[PDB]
């Protein structure tokens, strides 16, 4: 039978100071014993000075993450060009996320 | 596209009339007569074959209909019209009578659902009423023989005998004087053929006339045997020999 | 599915459908509402045309949505049992979903709704009705009188009629009601909404009917000799 | 859920309803009233699958109450349960059933009688001098079986129904926690505080 | 008076928009014959190509159905290239749920309904066409059956459709008068096609080139139509007699 | 587009009627009469033909009344094919309440669903509206026995007696006149043959012209009976009333 | 006259009136300047207000980082097709990782506005376009009509008056083709473009609208005090 | 007939420019724009004496910070509300903010031309929403039926419009007090309306940052008012 | 009268007066033609520059089916494009289905029969476009042209547009003298000649001269576009003939 998820194994960290955050990740790329790649990045920026990952199952992390970023680019079409704050993107993710709540996007996500 | 006329194209005027309904009833009289008798055993019905060209095979174009073995229908009017109501009336009798009840239906009941169908002609967005008149004869084992006219309109009317389209005035009253209860279906034969050589112009004779009878069952014509209840059909389309052999005793 | 566009804007801004449908309403039966200081009182016409009626089975004038509300009206009776259908199933569903029957208020706002949803729908048609919503909210004492019509607009009236010749009895209301002192009894708002009636309606007999609702779902409707006690005693204090 | 009886004698229908709602290896709730007034004279209780049980029971309400604002005129007992029974009888074949199954005891103002259903959630019903839904059955229609008159009266109907709430508090597996008892006569549904 | 402008009736009882359907049948000027013989059944039509720029090989109004059967129109070639795909899907279907290849009778029926749909329904127009179907059925023989924008629809001994249709009828039932006979008493198609030309020329008064006439003709098993050099062959012949 | 050809079936006049509801009414107004009146043991049907021909089929024949249940009858007035499209309706719908409720459907109930779906072509869809009046005669547990009417306009009322079709206000001024609470069935029959033979067109009242019916409790103990009157039984009445 | 109830019936002379008075909102609407160079291209557009105390209506919307229009006409006409362009130009980019071609997103336009001219019960749009953008062969502009024709300029204008700044542009061709690699003076060439059509009102700081995309610049908009430089 | 979204010969649609004159029709509206608040007041104007005209709703709140007045065919307004509603508070489910004023009015101003042969017509209704959102402060918009808004420091719809608007242009400036811009919504109103301006026939409403939405009670209006009419004999 | 208000409502001489009105529009068009070849077809068409601002070879009329059908349109331009657009969904259907590459002569039916189907509703307008088009398949090559109607026929030469009538006789005259045929070079030549020729017709405004061919041996059966050397040459062999 036909599994739609794999692991594509890699780990993420971050970590925020008083006026500055971190969003480090490794960029090793697996599946079951191969290595895909030593250097496939999968921390980005996504603008209005928010950085994105999602680790996991790098196809729905990719998915997420390229739907993050059109959701920044329609929320300034939408709003005047008003800079996309963390908490409002971090609610903006949670309906992306939760809009596959019975199909999931395997991955741990970290703005 | 797709049909905007989701609106009716029948509807009352002022005086209360139904334009389309009165059109479609104008359209049957300038159709050509048909007519049926009802005998104590049987029922007629009869009409011209008006043939478009003497190149034309008249043959292949009929005007008399088998819709069920027991029940046949003939009409005055347009056409293409009644074609196409006979297939669907041959349709419905299988669809919602014979598919349920494994027989067929009884006349009154087919007549009801072809009645049906010419009704919502006269309700339903973007179609024009059919402009035919009907007559349909049958019989079945709890209402014996029957007779009836379907209206344009939807209306329908059993008759002991009756006329319609282009001399139906005279015919009806022809049909009246020599009509009783006691009528045996030869002698109902004899009366449809002189009522019909009135209306009648040009040529007179079984190729030019069109006659099906609802009689007796027909074991020759079942076309199978060793099912004791099944008889045969008692519809039968009278052939252009056996019209010129009572033409001469006329 | 017949989509035409029937209620649509004029040169001059009138939506002819809207107010075509407020002359029906016009052409209807009179129907009068009035609130005393702890009651509703709802007055309706009947016409004397129609004699051989059977009352029993008849339908009334005035209807009740649940326990606690009633609706008379004014115009196309048909039309009436359309708004008066839908009104009785939101009042069901409101007290599923919310636990609490609806308040006159609420009630009547939905109704407006779907007058004013048949203002701007395809296919369809305004209704020919003007409704009189009466009633008392759950837990309070306080009388609700509200009115609505075709185009979907709603109101709530101290005392208000709808109807033919309703402009006449509106005129008798406008002078006779006092809104620092409303009919104080039963007795008071139902002789008020009675003689408001005789100013347009002929006899007394069987063209009025008079249905009387109190606070905690006390709704009842009076009987001829009940109202025609009413119609003797004006009329005795009129010969004056 | 679980314990729900019905008993009709000369005059009345008395239902009674098992008091407690678990979940797990916890009794949340010991007051638990499994029942709905359909109208003045018809009351229904329910027992079965969590969530369905209320939804139903109040879906049914909402849909009596609707018919007798329309018609200004009570349902008779006869044609509420048969209303009841076509829902459970569609819900059976639905993409996902009402697992319900109700008692509806009933006082018919026409016939002056008194009137007890009992149907399950495939909508099977019968009308019966007495019921019950579940395990209970398994003791109380013999305990009925025996001390049960037809021409009881509503005191005698307690005391009977005393004796089968007795029997199942001692043989029973579980805590119920008690019942509610509810009357159904002509003067339309008292509940009885002191069991 | 919009009674005129949709396919509903006027007080006379009349559709004027199937009327003018048949107004606009003959608007390409052109006539058409069929008749038949013992085994086969012959239709021929002019052909008139007025544009030199015109490649006259797509110039054509009969068209091949199916393999068994063949239909010329007399009506504008938009109405009547629609008509022949219709038609072909139609066949194609019938042989495909039926297991045999749709009779001649039976797709002229089929397509008369078609046509009759079109009189009641006021959003679709009926085609300004006149449909001739040929063929050589296999149970009822040669066979000629036609359809008109009304609906109406027959079997033919031989027909001819039109400006000057009467003209070739009356011509027609005249030899058919005389032969005492349903059809052309002739062995070879060859020979049927002679004399479908040969009246045609009577009726018409005319005479004609190899590109000012198109042929089709029905045999047992197959329809096609004739190359200019066949129809040129057939001239010749009947050139020298 | 097709807007041109729209007769826009469902909207009012500048005085606040609907024009199609009306000219329908017209319509109604040139069909064969028909009464219902209400006695206190019994309800009576009784209808005028439309101008009849002598080989028309009387005994099998069904123009005017109509069965919908046991209980339940109508006399119809308009368009016959219109009238049997809603009584096709109002026979499954009482069906679908026995069915739920395991009761027989209360009049009123069924009259009133029936008139519902006349008023939807009144208002929405742009079709023509039925050309039919009924009027129903039948009998519940609850108000016994009633008659009813409805229109195109799907309004309905309640009568002790009624007559719709032609010449309605002649025959419900004689209605008017002779009726009386107290009435029985048997003098009710009465006044709707009186009533017919007054109001007609027609030279004189014949029983091969007529069409009747009777719902009386006079089967065997608190049970309700239809009687659809046959032709001689309609000669029979007709002759002991005298008026042929 | 007989012709005009709707855009399905056509004139006898061959004509679709509702597109022709689809078109006539156009030229009452507020003048709006297009002009580009090899490098850049240019949108100049004179705002409207209702009175003194109302604001400009906004004449120019952004569709991508290297693609915009400007607007003469009906408002939310050009919301609606602004918004499909927002979509295609999206569309290209997440199932592509392609930028748009400009002269593409003219092709998609003038099928969307064709459309609503063959069918019952549709308008045409009410508005007209200039389109700007730089893409893989360069800087380009577009005029898009409602009546669905698209046309590549140098330079254009649209709207009231619009004749001449058409006609300065026609004049002015050789001259403002060249200016490359220099924003401010292509701005000045399309500001003194929407000078000539201008009558008893001139231009202002709430009152002129600026847009600019090109080799090195994403598309950007310059209202306000951001324009006071170019006056 | 005709189509509904029929152009007319000079470029407009027919049903669009018929809908606004029923808005003239409609009761008078008001607002006006300052740097401490907005301020919204309309008539509320009762067809008889009778009418309780506490129940005549013509100020609505959108939400906390955005508040709306209407005038014209007032029952077309609801689903408008109802719509601005709930864009309103699914933009906060969605993103955990206030959504902007101009982003609120774009929504609702997308319904308008949502007509067609979709809703039958136009809505017959013009509305003034006023808000304050971080980004652009105290803002106010008057959306009209045919999809455009426009921002306006102070506007006047209905009746007495272009009487009251020709007012508004010699009175407003932009250092406007909350108190003086209260005053002269009264003012202008009093000025327009058939009937005398008082409490019961008037009412007041403002939306400011740090309260949010009210509408004035009728003892509050009742005072200003009364401060008004003592200002203008005082010279 | 009123037959003309409303599409697909036969007049009572059994015409469609929305057609006949769609073909004004037509004529109204600039011109466009179309001549068959040895073993191609060539297409070229007249494009009216109204204004120097107007950008040179960057506004193309002529267009591409598939990979080896062209089409040319004179009318309402963006008719024109629907129906290539739809002609583009049949061609892709064809080849998805059948493998194949579409027939010219299927290709051509089936814009025929989406014409003819916008002549047989109310709801719908007949297009404002005559359209002329063809390629070369299995069996060589075929011109086609395709009227408002829905009306189409092969051609050895084509035309409309508002210079039809002299594009027309300048065809007939190609047709006389060379009865054995005319080669893929010879007739981008000429097209350009006949274009220049029906310019005399909207001589008001100069033009821009656009042409495309497909041939078996030239452009190996598929449709190019002639740019260039070749489109300079033909330009110089028209600009000679005039004067
Ligand atoms: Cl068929």
């Amino acid at each position: 039978q036909f599994n739609p998820y794999g692991d594509n194994g890699g780990t993420i960290l971050g970590i925020a100071g008083e006026d500055f955050a971190v969003l480090a990740g490794d960029t090793r790329n697996i599946t079951d014993y191969s290595i895909n790649s030593r250097y496939e990045p999968k921390v980005f920026d996504c603008g209005d000075n928010i950085v994105m990952s999602a680790n996991g199952f790098a196809a729905d992390g990719d998915a997420l993450v390229k739907r993050f970023k059109n959701s920044v680019k329609w929320y300034h079409f939408d709003h005047n060009d008003k800079k996309l704050s963390i908490n409002s993107a971090a609610r903006n993710i949670q309906h992306l996320l939760y809009g596959k709540r019975f199909f999931p996007y395997y991955v741990h996500t970290i703005i | 596209m797709t049909d905007r006329y989701s609106f009716s194209l029948t509807t009352f005027s002022p005086s209360g009339k139904l334009g389309q309904i009165d059109y479609a009833l104008t359209a049957v009289k300038q159709g050509v007569t048909s007519l049926g008798i009802k005998a104590t055993n049987g029922v007629v019905i009869a009409t011209e074959k008006k043939s478009s060209s003497p190149l034309a095979m008249s043959e292949t174009l009929s005007k008399v209909s088998l819709l069920t073995p027991d029940i046949g229908a003939v009409y005055s009017g347009m056409g293409p019209d009644y074609r196409v109501l006979v297939d669907k009336s041959r349709k419905v009798a299988h669809t919602s009578y014979k598919r349920i009840y494994g027989e067929y239906p009884p006349t009154k009941l087919l007549v009801s659902e072809v009645a049906k169908i010419m009704q919502e002609a006269t309700q339903s967005g973007g179609v024009r009423p059919f402009g035919v008149s009907l007559l349909i004869a049958g019989h079945d084992e709890f209402n014996g023989f029957s007779l009836y006219q379907v209206d344009p309109s939807g209306s329908y009317f059993p008759w002991k005998a009756t006329a319609i389209g282009k001399g139906s005035v005279a015919a009806k009253t022809f049909l009246e004087k020599r009509w009783n209860d006691e009528l045996e279906l030869e002698d109902a034969i004899h009366i449809a053929l002189l009522t019909l050589k009135e209306s009648v112009e040009g040529e007179f004779n079984g190729d030019t006339i069109e006659l099906a009878i609802i009689g007796d069952e027909n074991p020759d014509l079942l076309g199978y045997t060793g099912i004791p209840t099944d008889k045969g059909p008692r519809f039968r389309k009278l052939t252009s020999q056996e019209i010129n052999d009572r033409l001469e005793a006329l | 599915g017949y989509d035409r566009a029937l209620s649509i804007f004029s040169p001059d801004g009138h939506i002819f459908q809207v107010e075509y449908a407020l002359e029906a309403v016009k052409r209807g039966t009179c129907a009068v509402g009035v609130k005393g200081k702890n009651c509703v009182v709802l007055g309706c016409e009947r016409r004397s045309t129609l004699k051989l009626q059977d009352t029993r089975i008849t339908p009334s004038k005035v209807s009740k949505i649940d326990s606690h509300v009633v609706l008379s009206f004014s115009g196309l009776n048909a039309d009436s049992r359309i708004l008066i259908e839908k009104a009785r199933v939101e009042a069901q569903s409101h007290r599923l979903t919310l636990e609490d029957p609806v308040t006159v208020e609420y009630l009547t706002r939905y109704v407006a709704g779907v007058q004013q949803r048949y203002t701007q729908s395809g296919g369809v048609r305004p209704f020919g009705v003007s409704t009189l919503i009466a009633g008392f909210d759950p837990r309070d004492d306080e009388p609700k009188l509200y009115q609505t019509e075709p185009s979907g607009i709603y109101s709530s009236w101290s005392a208000q009629t709808i109807g033919r010749n309703s402009k006449t009895v509106r005129e008798f209301l406008e002078k006779n009601y006092d809104r620092k002192e409303p009919p104080a009894t039963v007795e008071e708002c139902v002789k008020l909404t009675v003689r408001s009636l005789l100013e347009v309606v002929q006899t007394g007999a069987k063209n009025i009917e008079i249905t009387v609702v109190k606070p905690d779902s006390d709704i009842v409707a009076l009987s001829s000799e009940e109202i025609n006690q009413y119609v003797t005693q004006i009329e005795q204090e009129k010969q004056e | 859920m679980d314990i729900i009886l019905g008993i009709r004698v000369q005059d009345s229908v008395i239902l009674a309803s098992s008091k407690a709602v678990t979940r797990g290896i916890s009794v949340l709730k010991d007051s638990d009233d499994k029942t709905r007034q359909l109208s003045p004279h018809t009351l229904m209780s329910f027992a079965g699958e969590a969530g369905d049980t209320v939804q139903f029971a109040e879906y049914i309400q909402a849909n009596i109450q609707l018919y007798s604002i329309r018609e200004d005129y009570e349902l008779s007992p006869q044609a509420v349960s048969s209303f009841v029974r076509q829902e459970l009888a569609k819900s059976i074949r639905s993409r996902r059933p009402y697992q319900v199954n109700v008692l509806i005891g009933g006082y018919d103002k026409k016939k002056n009688k008194p009137e007890l259903y009992q149907i399950d959630y495939l909508g099977t019903k019968v009308e019966l001098p007495y019921g019950a839904h579940g395990y209970s059955g398994f003791y109380t229609f013999s305990l009925l079986d025996h001390h049960y008159r037809p021409d009881m009266t509503t005191e005698e109907g307690l005391d009977l129904l005393k004796l089968c709430v007795q029997e199942l508090e001692k043989r029973m597996p579980m805590d119920f926690k008690g019942v509610i008892v509810k009357i159904v006569d002509k003067d339309g549904i008292r509940q009885v505080d002191d069991f | 008076g919009y009674d005129r402008h949709i396919t509903i009736f006027s007080p006379e009882g009349r559709l004027y928009q199937v009327e003018y359907a048949f107004k606009a049948t003959n608007q390409t000027n052109i006539n058409s014959l069929a008749v038949r013989g013992k085994d086969c059944t012959v239709v021929i039509s002019q052909k008139k190509v007025p544009d030199k720029l015109l490649d006259p090989t797509t110039v054509s109004y009969i068209f091949c159905i199916s393999r068994t059967i063949g239909m010329v129109v007399n009506g504008p070639i938009p109405d009547a290239r629609n008509a022949a795909l219709r038609a072909k899907a139609e066949a194609a279907e019938f042989r495909y749920k039926y297991g045999y290849d749709m009779p001649c009778d039976v797709l002229a029926k089929r397509m008369a309904n078609l046509s009759q749909i079109y009189t009641q329904r006021a959003y679709m127009r009926p085609l300004g066409v006149i449909l001739t179907f040929v063929s050589v059925d296999e149970e009822l023989g040669p066979s000629i059956y036609k359809t008109d924008p009304a609906g109406y629809y027959v079997g033919y001994k031989a027909t001819a459709t039109g400006p000057k249709q009467q003209e070739i009828t009356t011509n027609l039932e005249n030899h058919f008068k005389k032969s005492k006979i349903d059809h052309i008493n002739e062995e070879s198609w060859e020979k049927v096609v002679e004399f479908a030309i040969t009246h045609m020329i009577d009726a018409l008064g005319t005479e004609f080139s190899k590109n000012d006439l198109e042929v089709g003709v029905a045999t047992k098993d197959k329809f096609f139509t004739l190359s200019a050099e066949n129809i040129e062959e057939r001239l010749v012949a009947i050139a020298e007699q | 587009g097709s807007r041109r050809y729209d007769s826009r079936t469902t909207i009012f006049s500048p005085e606040g009627r609907l024009y199609q509801v009306e000219y329908a009414l017209e319509s109604i107004s040139h069909a064969g009469t028909a009464i219902g009146i209400m006695a206190s043991d019994g309800i009576v049907l009784a209808a005028e033909r439309k101008v009849t021909s002598t080989l028309l089929e009387q005994d099998t024949s069904t123009e005017k009344l109509y069965k919908l249940n046991d209980k339940i009858a109508v006399a119809v007035a308009g368009l016959t094919a219109d009238a049997e499209i809603l009584i096709n309706t109002a026979r499954i719908h009482a069906q679908n309440y026995l069915k739920t409720y395991n009761e027989d459907i209360p009049v009123e109930i069924l009259v009133r669903r029936l008139s519902d779906i006349k008023q939807g072509y009144t208002q929405h869809g742009g079709l023509r509206p039925f050309g039919v009046s009924f009027i129903y005669a039948g009998y519940d547990d609850r108000y016994g026995y009633q008659l009813y009417t409805s229109n195109p306009s799907g309004n309905y009322t309640g009568w002790k007696a009624i007559s719709v079709g032609a010449n309605t206000s002649a025959a419900q001024t004689l209605l008017q006149m002779d009726y009386k609470d107290d009435m029985k069935v048997d003098d009710a029959i009465e006044l709707a043959l009186k009533t017919l033979s007054k109001t007609t067109d027609s030279s004189a009242l014949t029983y091969d012209r007529l069409e009747f019916a009777t719902i009386r409790k006079g089967a065997n103990d608190g049970e309700v009976y239809q009687k659809i009157f046959k032709p001689q039984e309609i000669k029979d009445i007709l002759v002991k009333t005298g008026i042929t | 006259n007989n012709y005009d109830g709707d855009t399905v019936t056509f004139s006898p002379t061959g004509r679709l009136f509702q597109v022709e008075y689809a078109l006539e909102a156009i030229k009452q609407g507020s003048v709006t300047v297009g002009l580009r160079s090899n490098t850049h291209a240019v949108l100049v557009a004179l705002k409207r207000n209702a009175d003194e105390l109302s604001s400009y209506q906004k004449k120019i919307i952004k569709c991508d980082e290297h693609m915009g229009l400007s607007l003469a006409g009906l408002a939310p006409d050009a919301r609606v097709l602004s918004n499909y362009l927002r979509q295609q130009c999206n569309y290209s980019s997440l199932v592509f990782n392609r930028k748009l071609a400009v002269e593409r997103a003219g092709h998609l336009l003038c099928d969307k506005a064709q459309k609503n001219t063959q069918s019952y019960g549709g308008r045409p749009y009410g508005v007209g376009l200039l389109i700007i953008g730089y893409d893989k062969s360069g800087a380009h502009l577009l005029e898009f009509q409602p009546s669905g024709n698209v046309t590549e300029l140098y330079g254009t204008a649209i709207g009231a008056r619009s004749q001449g700044a058409k006609t300065y542009l026609e004049r002015t061709l050789d001259t403002f083709i060249k200016i490359d690699g220099n924003p401010d003076e292509l701005i000045k060439a399309g500001v003194e473009a929407i000078s000539q059509s201008l009558r008893d009102e001139s231009l202002t700081v709430d009152n002129l609208s600026i847009a600019i995309v090109g080799k090195d610049t994403p598309f950007t908009i310059y209202d306000g005090e951001a324009v006071a430089k170019y006056i | 007939d005709r189509g509904v979204s029929t152009f007319s010969p000079e470029g407009r649609l027919f049903q669009v420019e018929y809908s606004l004159e029923a808005i003239k029709l409609g009761s008078t509206a008001i607002g006006i724009a300052t740097k401490e608040g907005v301020v919204l007041g309309v008539e509320k104007r009762a067809t008889s004496p009778l009418l309780e005209s506490d129940s005549i709703e013509k100020i609505v709140e959108i939400d906390r910070h955005i508040g709306c007045a209407m005038s014209g065919l007032t029952a077309d307004a609801r689903s408008m509300i109802e719509h601005a509603r709930t864009a309103a508070v699914t933009h906060n489910l969605y993103y955990d903010e206030d959504i902007n004023v101009e982003s609120l009015t774009q929504s609702v101003c997308d319904l308008a031309l949502r007509f067609g042969e979709l809703m039958s017509r136009p809505f017959g209704v013009a509305l003034l929403i006023a808000g304050h959102d971080a980004d652009d402060g105290y803002q106010l918009f008057h959306a009209e039926p045919s999809g455009t808004f426009y921002r306006y420091n102070a506007k006047a719809i209905g009746s007495g419009s272009e009487g009251a608007q020709a007012e508004l242009l010699n009175e407003w400036h932009s250092s406007l007090t909350l108190k003086e811009a209260e005053l002269l919504v009264l003012k202008i109103l009093k000025q327009v309306m058939e009937e005398k301006l008082d409490e019961n026939n008037a009412q007041l409403s403002c939306i400011t940052k740090q309260d949010g939405f009210k509408i004035y009670d009728n003892e509050k209006t009742a005072e200003l008012i009364k401060e008004l009419k003592e200002k203008e004999a005082a010279e | 009268t009123g037959y003309d208000l409303s599409n697909s409502v036969f007049s009572p001489d059994g015409r469609n007066f929305q057609v006949e009105y769609a073909v004004k529009a037509v004529e109204n068009g600039t011109t466009s033609i179309g001549i068959k070849c040895n073993d191609g077809v060539v297409f070229a068409v007249e494009k009216l520059i109204t204004s120097k601002l107007l950008v040179p070879q960057k506004n193309v009329k002529i267009q591409v089916v598939d990979r080896h059908i062209g089409c040319v349109y004179s009318g309402l331009i963006p008719d024109g494009r629907h129906l290539v657009n739809r002609g583009r969904e049949e061609a892709a259907s064809f080849k998805k289905l059948y493998k194949t590459p579409i027939p010219i002569p299927a290709f051509a039916d089936r814009l025929g029969q989406y014409v003819q189907a916008h002549t047989l509703y109310n709801s719908v307008r007949p297009f404002g476009v005559s359209t002329i088009f063809g390629g070369v398949d299995k069996n060589g090559a075929h011109l086609y042209m395709l009227e408002p109607s829905g009306s189409y026929w092969g051609y050895k030469g084509a035309a409309t547009g508002k210079g039809r009538q002299s594009a027309k006789a300048e065809l007939e005259k190609l047709v006389d003298h060379h009865p054995e045929g005319l080669s893929a070079r010879e007739a981008v030549k000429q097209a350009a000649k006949i274009i220049y020729l029906a310019h005399e017709d909207n001589k008001e405004k100069d033009f821009e001269l656009e042409i495309s061919w497909c041939s078996l041996s030239e452009t190996n059966g598929l449709h190019k576009f002639v740019k260039g050397d070749l489109l300079q040459e033909a330009i110089d062999f028209a600009q000679k003939e005039i004067n």
